[PDB]
């Protein structure tokens, strides 16, 4: 039932290296303090995904037994889940408490960033259903993890070995489910439900960076190796 | 190589 003194480890190890992520506070300042052109957005969209890409490298190295995988697999995992981990954390963000009608100005700054119509809708709708779900810290920081994991990524060639690194992760967030919601026994297929809804974002985020409002859509070398871009 | 940058982040 209760987490046992490994899993408590494990879970405090995880918060830690997560927290290490650029705060939220950050972010949202900045976007409610001034209205930008498309193109400051465009530049402020691929600074943070440039250090949030960083940053996951990090996260990843520190997941245990992710640096006993086979390099060739360490790539394939990292690459297959960069963009659904930033998607995650920008939901987290999103969900975060901000003072009365700031959530609607935010909401209504990001719409009017210079991202394409079809686009949006898609996104908010992944985002107000994950602050549906009411995630604790420690869910985001699990969930982050459980995504790059996935021993389903695509070019894995041994998919048994992230099998058994996610499998302990699982454990965890499906203890934590029963713990922080007694009462809603589909929370933990919930939160698994919400990751298939982020795998459709990889399809379409190469389009949905060009379509972006901008005459030149410059990346960074490394956004470059991590998106479908230039 | 491809992924170069990633490849040295990991190592
Ligand atoms: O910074 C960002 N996302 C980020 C990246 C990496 C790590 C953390 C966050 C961008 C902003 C949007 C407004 C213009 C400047 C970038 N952002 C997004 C978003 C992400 C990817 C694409 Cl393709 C489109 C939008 N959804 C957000 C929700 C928030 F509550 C939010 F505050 C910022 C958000």
């Amino acid at each position: 039932m209760e987490l046992t003194p490994d899993q408590q480890t494990l879970l405090h190890f995880i918060m830690d290296s997560y927290n290490k992520q650029r705060m939220p506070q950050e972010i949202t300042n900045k976007i409610l303090k001034e209205a930008f052109s498309a193109e400051e957005n465009f530049l402020i969209l691929t600074e943070m995904a440039t250090n949030h890409v960083q940053v996951l490298v990090e996260f990843t190295k520190k997941l245990p037994g992710f640096q006993t995988l086979d390099h060739e697999d360490q790539i394939a995992l990292l690459k297959g889940s960069a963009v659904e981990a930033m998607f995650l954390r920008s939901a987290e963000i999103f969900n975060k408490k901000l003072p009365s009608g700031h959530s609607d100005l935010l909401e209504a700054r990001i719409r009017n960033s210079g991202i394409s119509d079809e686009y949006i809708t898609p996104m908010f709708s992944f985002y107000k259903s994950i602050g549906e779900l009411k995630m604790t810290q420690e869910e985001y920081a699990l969930l982050t993890a459980i995504v790059i994991l996935s021993p389903d990524r695509q070019y894995i060639k041994d998919r048994e070995a992230v099998e058994k690194l996610q499998e302990p992760l699982l454990d965890v967030l499906q203890k934590l489910c029963k713990i922080h919601q007694p009462e809603n026994p589909q929370h933990f297929a919930c939160l698994l439900g919400r990751l298939t809804e982020l795998r459709t974002f990889n399809h379409h985020h190469a389009e949905m960076l060009m379509s972006w409002r901008v005459n030149d859509h410059k990346f960074t070398p490394l956004l470059c190796e991590i998106w479908d871009v230039q | 190589k491809d992924h170069q940058l990633l490849r040295y982040l990991l190592d």
